[PDB]
């Protein structure tokens, strides 16, 4: 709708513009960049609760691209876990659905149910499909957040390691009361930044959800360290402490 | 004479045809084009790149495209 609306504007302003309605359009694209700066710049409710789940069958068609082959084989979403189990359990089945939404537009395979109305569904829709080198391969990967440091409680990030225990708990019955959703959701990361919590303190629960069968975990190192020498250990400090197996990665090693 | 008496409000006048004084074939409507187009082809070369000339020239030019593409069937012979 905006985009069909500006060449038509144009097409009229060929050959001429009138200097008022002219000086309107330049307004609205100084003040349309303008907060799109700002918007980049607040990241480096109603945010997302818009539809909630017609924004992620179109993000996996903006990552497929034209053509009946896609672009991206290969693709895990980030997502911070919400506060409540009656939340997650409708966060997750939006993007599941949208997914399915996805891949039902493409591959006309037959389904369980056209309308799964439940996580459940989804994975017995989802269960039909194997990777056949143009639909996009989905595994989710949830990720923290880590928060300022709160004075109190024995030890300065502990409200945030009791908020983390909360969120991570919730994770772990999702994955036991739908086994099923193990070969969906593959990963678990903390992405905020380095010094408001550090490194050490994801040891002890990335190791618990190892044993939840999560099976992947990937760390996020902040790149905003206070000298370039305290940036390579807090990577020394990743490696040494955190439990990570072969095959895994770090995130944003600028150091 | 007329034409003579309007030349010295504006009104243009186009010079006198006679199809007699034609091709056979050739129609009286694009022979009119033709002089029609003799006069604002040499007005816009007058301009040569004044103020909107180029709004004049291809809103012309335009219009002279889309009168081709009807001009064929007036001289077709049958329908294909």
């Amino acid at each position: 709708s905006e985009f069909c609306w500006l060449t038509g504007l144009l097409e009229k302003w060929r050959f001429n513009a009138p200097e008022g309605l002219e000086r309107l359009l330049w307004i609205y694209l100084l003040i349309q960049n303008q907060y799109l700066t700002l918007l980049v710049q607040r990241d480096d409710m109603t945010e997302l609760r818009e539809e909630t789940e017609k924004s992620y069958l179109s993000r996996f068609k903006h990552a497929h691209g034209a053509g009946v082959y896609s672009q991206v084989r290969y693709l895990e979403g980030r997502f911070a876990p919400k506060s409540d189990p009656n939340k997650m359990q409708k966060l997750l089945f939006s993007v599941l659905r949208g997914y399915w939404e996805y891949l039902s537009a493409h591959m006309s395979m037959e389904w369980v149910h056209e309308k799964p109305l439940t996580i459940s569904q989804v994975l017995d829709n989802l269960e039909l499909v194997e990777p056949h080198g143009k639909c996009v391969e989905l595994a989710l990967v949830p990720h923290f957040i880590k928060r300022k440091p709160k004075n109190g409680e024995a030890y300065p990030h502990a409200l945030l390691f009791k908020d983390l225990k909360n969120q991570a708990a919730i994770l772990m019955d999702m994955l036991k009361s739908e086994p099923r959703l193990t070969g969906w959701i593959r990963g678990v990361d903390a992405a905020a930044n380095e010094m408001h919590a550090p490194p050490e303190l994801f040891c002890p629960l990335f190791r618990v959800l190892a044993k939840s069968g999560i099976a992947h975990f990937t760390y996020h190192v902040g790149e905003d360290f206070p000298h370039l020498i305290s940036g390579i250990r807090s990577i020394d400090d990743a490696l040494r402490f955190l439990p990570l197996r072969n095959g895994d990665r770090l995130g944003h090693c600028t150091a | 004479s007329v034409v003579k008496s309007l030349n010295s409000v504006n009104i243009k006048c186009l010079p006198t045809i006679d199809p007699t004084k034609l091709p056979r074939h050739e129609p009286i409507l694009v022979t009119v084009t033709a002089r029609l187009n003799k006069m604002v082809s040499d007005k816009l070369k007058g301009y040569w790149a004044s103020n909107d000339y180029r709004k004049q020239k291809e809103q012309w030019q335009n219009h002279l495209a889309q009168l081709q593409r009807g001009l064929h069937l007036l001289t077709d012979k049958e329908y294909k």
